[PDB]
């Protein structure tokens, strides 16, 4: 038992690779919130990606329309981001 | 900056930008620092302090006390979020 | 990841003022855990 | 079919004084209003 | 258990048409709901 | 129902305003089609 045990130590250390179960869970958040975060650079049809700029460009009339564009497409890019995790969670809750 | 709009605190930064390089950019494609158009002092941009607030209470027929949780927050800005110095005497007390 | 290793950069800053980042830049904050990891360790402890 | 251009640069532009004259019949502006265009900064402005 | 006809269009031949623009959404959900809604005396059935 | 078409009778500038419609509702259709995707796998996989 003694022995066994070391060789343990040896594999863990010897390779991450062992640990990759752990890894994709973070891995897989991981890239769910880079890409929701470079979601906020698409332009989704509008005519820029940035919000502080579509407010100084133009006049509320105008801007309706544009930043309406970003939200429709950025909350649903949110809520697709929330289905997966909704779904994530369940694998995590069903190996927990 | 030069139309560049936004809101954080300017500090003093220790980036080598290169002579050419005008300003940066942080992965989400947010503006991380600027360069100043008057005078070549490169500063990083973080933006001001925000976060979750909750309220701790026991049920409203045990009590109306309350507790509030400023979310991953240093207690030295409660103040500075808040502009408790333009407040009344009466909500001061709580800003510290 | 880009984005969560940039995050944890941000942890690091003692210098940088007014840096509550919970906020990463947008709204994107991570709560931690309830149990803290030295915690885990006393019921891992325990358990063994 | 000749269409002229020209090239502006390096200066400070007071635009609300065109939108504040009564001399265009047409004044539109497609990503900007006419109004704020003050505030904004540019690298290269062409007119034609 | 949801049509989505009276929900969405609700006595509206107007706009029901206009729905039909849109396809299957409404028969896969009006599906799905009947698929969750027999699951769960299949649940009960299995329980009990 | 046919890009083809838009751009055949419509000029781009007409064209991009319908084929952005027509976008949205395959892209939407697609994003239904994997989001039931994956919950039937995951049906699976608990069966699995």
């Amino acid at each position: 038992f003694n022995s066994a045990i070391g060789k343990i130590q040896d594999s863990l250390s010897s390779t991450a690779s062992a640990l990759g179960k752990l890894q994709d869970v973070v891995n897989q958040n991981a890239q769910a919130l880079n890409t929701l975060v470079k979601q906020l650079s698409s332009n989704f049809g509008a005519i820029s990606s940035v919000l502080n700029d579509i407010l100084s460009r133009l006049d509320p009339p105008e801007a309706e329309v544009q930043i309406d564009r970003l939200i429709t497409g950025r909350l649903q890019s949110l809520q697709t981001y929330v289905t997966q995790q909704l779904i994530r969670a369940a694998e995590i809750r069903a190996s927990a | 900056f030069n139309g560049l709009t936004g809101t954080g605190v300017l500090t003093e930064s220790n980036k080598k930008f290169l002579p050419f390089q005008q300003f940066g950019r942080d992965i989400a494609d947010t503006t991380d620092a600027v360069r100043d158009p008057q005078t070549l002092e490169i500063l990083d941009i973080t933006p001001c302090s925000f976060g979750g607030v909750s309220v701790i209470t026991p049920g409203t027929n045990t009590s109306n006390q309350v507790a509030v949780l400023y979310q991953g927050v240093n207690c030295t800005e409660v103040p500075v979020a808040i502009h408790a110095d333009q407040l009344t005497p009466t909500w001061r007390v709580y800003s510290t | 990841a880009g984005f969560i290793k940039q995050y944890g950069d941000c942890l690091g800053d003692i210098a940088a003022r007014d840096l509550i980042c919970a906020q990463k830049f947008n709204g994107l904050t991570v709560l931690p855990p309830l149990l803290t990891d030295e915690m885990i360790a006393q019921y891992t402890s325990a358990l063994l | 079919y000749a269409w002229n251009r020209k090239r502006i640069s390096n200066c400070v532009a007071d635009y609300s004084v065109l939108y504040n004259s009564a001399s265009f019949s047409t004044f539109k502006c497609y990503g900007v209003s006419p109004t704020k265009l003050n505030d904004l900064c540019f690298t290269n402005v062409y007119a034609d | 258990s949801v049509d989505c006809t009276m929900y969405i269009c609700g006595d509206s031949t107007e706009c029901s048409n206009l729905l039909l623009q849109y396809g299957s959404f409404c028969t896969q959900l009006n599906r799905a709901l009947t698929g969750i809604a027999v699951e769960q005396d299949k649940n009960t059935q299995e329980v009990f």
